[PDB]
C-alpha cells in the first residue's frame, strides 16, 4: 500500500451547520443534445467529419439531473461554523456512472447563500466524491457510511490539483467527528486568506479537511493531476467495466468546446454501485465571501445519439433518439435533417394491472369422537 | 384473484397473457381450462369456475407524426383512435420514447393541429383520406 | 411462427437470461427476414400497380374519351361509347361492344 | 362495393370498433392507411 | 384494369419485439434493419400517392 | 519500418492492413489517433509523429 | 401474361387491321403481317415497303 501522508493532530472537528434549505434554488440547466453537453466522445478510436450514430454511455436528454451548491458562517475578523447540507444522508445508485457540469454560472453575479440578501460574483469550484460498493450508517445513527475501500476522489489546492485514492475510512472520534459525538455531517474546507494567496497556493488544504474525519488506512493507489486555474464550463465523468474505472475530463482536450476524454484508468475492481457527494464550503470572512457556481450531477445509461462530428472532429451536436417522436425520425436516415411529411412512428402499448391467477387439512377426526386419555 | 379482472394483466393455470375478459356467449366444450381459436393464442374461455370469459389481447394506439420541415412544426396523429381515448401524456400506455410531442375525428386524433375553415391545395406534407394540413 | 417461437422464448420464464438472449437472437433474426419478405413483396406489387395505373390513364383517354375507332380488342366488336366507375383500389370500365 | 366482401380497415372508428368485441392495432405492426382520397371525392 | 394496390405501414420493434426492454436491447444491437424497413414502406407509399 | 515506404501493407498499434499513405493537410482530432470514416474503415493519420 | 397482351394487340393493330400507323407495325410503311404459332408464342412476320 502507499502512505498518502500521516493522519491528523486534531481530536475535535470543525462545527458543521446544516441548511438545506438555504442550499435548495431554482436553477434549471438540463443536459442539451443540440449542444452536445455531458457528452462522452469513444476515447479508443477517433471518427471523421461524417455524421452518424453512436451507440454509448450517454445522459438522457432535458434531464434536469440532480443538483448541489456556499461560504462558511463566521464574523468579520475571523472565520467560524461552516455551512453544508446533508448529503451524507442521500446515497445514490451507480449503474453506468454519472456526468457533471462545473461552474456554468462563472463570471456572472450570483447570490451568497449563506447572506442570501447579499450578492457577489460566482466563480467555480471543484467537487468531491466518495464511490464504494458497501454503505451503512454513523454511530450517531444517520444513513450513508462508506464501509470497503471507497474511490475518494478530492480536489485541493484552492482548484490546482485532483486527488484520487481507493482507501479504507476509518471514522475519528472527537467532537462534530462521524465516530465521534456532535455529529451532523462530514465536510471539507480550505483557508483562502491563508492557502489562495496569489502565486502560492498551498495543496493539502482538502486533504487536511477530510482528514479530519476520517482516517484511512490500506490505500491501493491515488494519482495527482495539476489543474489550471480558469473560469471556463467543464465536465468530469466516471464510468466503469471489466477494464477497470475510467475517469473523463473537458479540460485538456475541448476546453473550450465542452467535449470530454479519457485523462486516466484506475485499477479498482469493485463493482462501484454506491456513491455518495463530500459538503464543502468557503472559510472566507464576512467582508470577503464569495459565490460558487453549483455544480450538477446526471446519470448516464446505454442509449443511442445521432452525434455530430465538426471538420476538426469535435461534437457540437448530438440526437437523444428516446426522447421525442421527431428524434426517432432524426436518428432514423442518419442524417438531422428528415423530409417534410407524415411519418408511422411507435405505437403506445397498454399497461398490466391486478395480474388475476386461477387456481383442506381435515379436522373432522378431531371435531368427532371423545378425548382419549394423555398417555 | 377474481377471474374477470377486464383490466390488461392476466395469467392462466398453463399460460400468461395480456388480456381483456368480457362475458361472451356459447364457445367450447368446457372441458378444456383454455379454449384455441386455431391458433396457440387462445380465445380462453372456461379458466373461471363457470363463465365466458372470451378474452382478447392488449391494444395499441398507432401514432404518426408530421415534421413538416418548411416551417418546423410537428402535429402528431392517432390512426383511427377516439377523440377522448388518450389523454395528454397518458399513464394508460407505455415505445421509443421518454417523452412526447380532439380538433379531429374524421381520420384519428389529431392532439397538437388546429381546424381549417374551407379549402388549402393539397400540397406539403398533407395528410391521409381528406385532410390536407397546411403549415 | 424461431427454434423455440413460444411467442417469446423464454417470455420472463423459462431456463436463464444468458441463454435467453440466444434464443430471442435466432426469433429476431427471422421474424426480421420475414419483415424484409414482406417489404420486397409490397414493391413488387407495388410496380405492377403503377405499370396498370398507367394502362387505366391510357383506356380513361382512349376508350372513354373519343371514341375508341380502334381496332383492339377494346369493347369486343366495333366500341361505341364506355363508363367508368370506382372500385376497390381500382378502376371498372363497362365498354359498350356492337355485334 | 357491396358484391365485394372488404372486411373493412376502420377509420375514425376502427380501434374501438375493434375494442368493443382487423389485428392492424393488436399485433400493433401492420397499420392500414386510408387511401388518401374521400369516397366521395 | 386494377390501378392500385394496400397501403399499409408496419411498425418496426412493435411487430419484432412485443414489448420487453430485454428484446428492445438485443435488436437495437440490429437497429438498422428496422429503419431500412420503414424508409422502404415510407418510399412505397409516397409513391402510391404520387 | 518507419516512413522510406509510402505505398504498400503498413502495421501500427494494434491496428493492421495495407495501405498506401500521403501528407494529407489535415482532419482530426489528433488526441487518440486513428480517424475512421461512418464505417469500419479509416482514412488514417499518426502513422508517424 | 403481359406479353400475350401484346400478342392480341399487335394482331389486332397490324394482321387484322392495316397499317396507317408509325409505331406497332413492320419496319417502313407496312402492308401486310402473318402469324403462324412458335413453341410457347406466336411468330410475326411483318411485311413492309422500302
Amino acid at each position: 500500500y502507499v502512505d498518502v501522508g500521516p493522519d491528523s493532530v486534531k481530536s475535535a472537528c470543525i462545527e458543521v451547520d446544516i441548511q438545506q434549505t438555504f442550499f435548495d434554488k431554482t436553477w434549471p440547466r438540463p443536459i442539451d443534445v443540440s449542444k452536445a453537453d455531458g457528452i462522452i466522445y469513444p476515447q479508443g478510436r477517433t471518427y471523421s467529419n461524417i455524421t452518424i450514430t453512436y451507440q454509448g454511455l450517454f445522459p438522457y436528454q432535458g434531464d434536469h439531473g440532480d443538483m448541489y451548491v456556499s461560504a462558511g458562517h463566521a464574523t468579520g475578523t475571523t472565520p467560524q461554523k461552516l455551512f453544508v447540507a446533508n448529503y451524507s444522508q442521500d446515497v445514490k445508485q451507480f449503474a453506468n456512472g454519472f456526468v457533471v457540469r462545473i461552474g456554468a454560472a462563472a463570471n456572472s453575479t450570483g447570490t451568497v447563500i449563506i447572506s442570501p440578501s447579499t450578492s457577489a460574483t460566482i466563480r467555480k469550484i471543484y467537487p468531491a466524491f466518495m464511490l464504494g460498493s458497501s454503505v451503512g450508517n454513523f454511530s450517531d445513527g444517520k444513513m450513508g457510511r462508506f464501509f470497503n475501500h471507497t474511490l475518494v476522489l478530492l480536489p485541493d489546492g484552492c482548484g490546482t490539483l485532483l486527488r484520487a485514492f481507493y482507501c479504507i475510512l476509518e471514522p475519528r472520534s472527537g467532537n462534530h467527528c462521524p465516530a465521534g459525538n456532535s455529529y451532523t455531517s462530514f465536510a471539507t474546507y480550505h483557508t483562502p486568506a491563508t492557502d489562495c494567496s496569489d502565486g502560492n497556493y498551498n495543496r493539502n488544504a482538502s486533504l487536511n479537511s477530510f482528514k479530519e474525519y476520517f482516517n484511512l488506512r490500506n490505500c491501493t493507489f491515488m494519482y495527482t493531476y495539476n489543474i489550471t486555474e480558469d473560469e471556463i464550463l467543464e465536465w468530469f465523468g466516471i464510468t466503469q467495466t471489466a477494464q477497470g474505472v475510467h475517469l473523463f475530463s473537458s479540460r485538456y482536450v475541448d476546453l473550450y468546446g465542452g467535449n470530454m476524454f479519457q485523462f486516466a484508468t484506475l485499477p479498482v475492481y469493485d463493482t462501484i454501485k454506491y456513491y455518495s457527494i463530500i459538503p464543502h464550503s468557503i472559510r472566507s470572512i464576512q467582508s470577503d465571501r464569495k459565490a460558487w457556481a453549483a455544480f450538477y450531477v446526471y446519470k448516464l445509461q446505454p442509449l443511442t445519439f445521432l452525434l455530430d462530428f465538426s471538420v476538426d472532429g469535435y461534437i457540437r451536436r448530438a440526437i437523444d433518439c428516446g426522447f421525442n417522436d421527431l428524434s426517432q425520425l432524426h436518428c432514423s436516415y442518419e442524417s438531422f435533417d428528415v423530409e417534410s411529411g407524415v411519418y408511422s412512428v411507435s405505437s403506445f402499448e397498454a399497461k398490466p394491472s391486478g395480474s388475476v391467477v386461477e387456481q383442506e387439512c381435515d379436522f373432522s377426526p378431531l371435531l368427532s369422537g371423545t378425548p382419549p386419555q394423555v398417555y | 384473484a377474481s377471474q374477470l379482472g377486464n383490466c390488461v394483466e392476466y395469467s392462466l393455470y398453463g399460460v400468461s397473457g395480456r388480456g381483456v375478459f368480457q362475458n361472451c356467449t356459447a364457445v367450447g366444450v368446457r372441458q378444456q381450462r383454455f379454449v384455441y381459436d386455431a391458433y396457440q393464442n387462445l380465445v380462453g374461455y372456461y379458466s373461471d369456475d363457470g363463465n365466458y370469459y372470451c378474452l382478447r389481447a392488449c391494444v395499441s394506439v398507432p401514432v404518426s407524426v408530421i415534421y413538416d420541415k418548411e416551417t418546423k412544426t410537428h402535429a402528431t396523429l392517432f390512426g383511427s383512435v377516439a377523440c377522448e381515448h388518450i389523454s395528454s401524456t397518458m399513464s394508460q400506455y407505455s415505445s421509443t420514447r421518454s417523452m412526447l410531442k380532439p380538433v379531429g375525428c374524421v381520420l384519428g386524433l389529431v392532439n397538437s393541429s388546429l381546424f381549417v375553415e374551407d379549402c388549402k391545395l393539397p400540397l406539403g406534407q398533407s395528410l391521409c383520406a381528406l385532410p390536407d394540413t397546411p403549415s | 411462427t424461431g427454434a423455440i417461437s413460444a411467442s417469446i422464448g423464454d417470455i420472463i420464464q423459462r431456463l436463464d437470461v444468458l441463454e435467453q438472449d440466444a434464443q430471442i437472437d435466432r426469433l429476431i433474426n427471422g421474424r426480421l427476414t420475414t419483415l424484409n419478405a414482406f417489404v420486397a413483396q409490397q414493391l413488387v406489387r407495388s410496380e405492377s400497380a403503377a405499370l396498370s395505373a398507367q394502362l387505366a390513364k391510357d383506356k380513361v383517354n382512349e376508350c372513354v374519351k373519343a371514341q375508341s375507332k380502334r381496332s383492339g380488342f377494346c369493347g369486343q366488336g366495333t366500341h361505341i361509347v364506355s363508363f367508368v366507375v370506382n372500385a376497390p383500389n381500382g378502376l371498372y370500365f363497362m365498354h359498350v361492344g356492337y355485334y | 362495393f357491396d358484391k365485394v366482401t372488404i372486411a373493412d380497415p376502420g377509420y375514425m372508428q376502427g380501434y374501438d370498433d375493434c375494442m368493443q368485441q382487423i389485428c392492424a392495432q393488436y399485433v400493433a405492426g401492420y397499420k392500414v392507411l386510408p387511401p388518401l382520397m374521400d369516397v366521395n371525392m | 384494369i386494377q390501378t392500385t394496390i394496400q397501403k399499409v405501414t408496419v411498425d418496426c420493434k412493435q411487430y419484432v419485439c412485443n414489448g420487453f426492454q430485454k428484446c428492445e436491447q438485443l435488436l437495437r444491437e440490429y437497429g438498422q434493419f428496422c429503419s431500412k424497413i420503414n424508409q422502404a414502406l415510407h418510399g412505397a407509399n409516397l409513391r402510391q400517392d404520387d
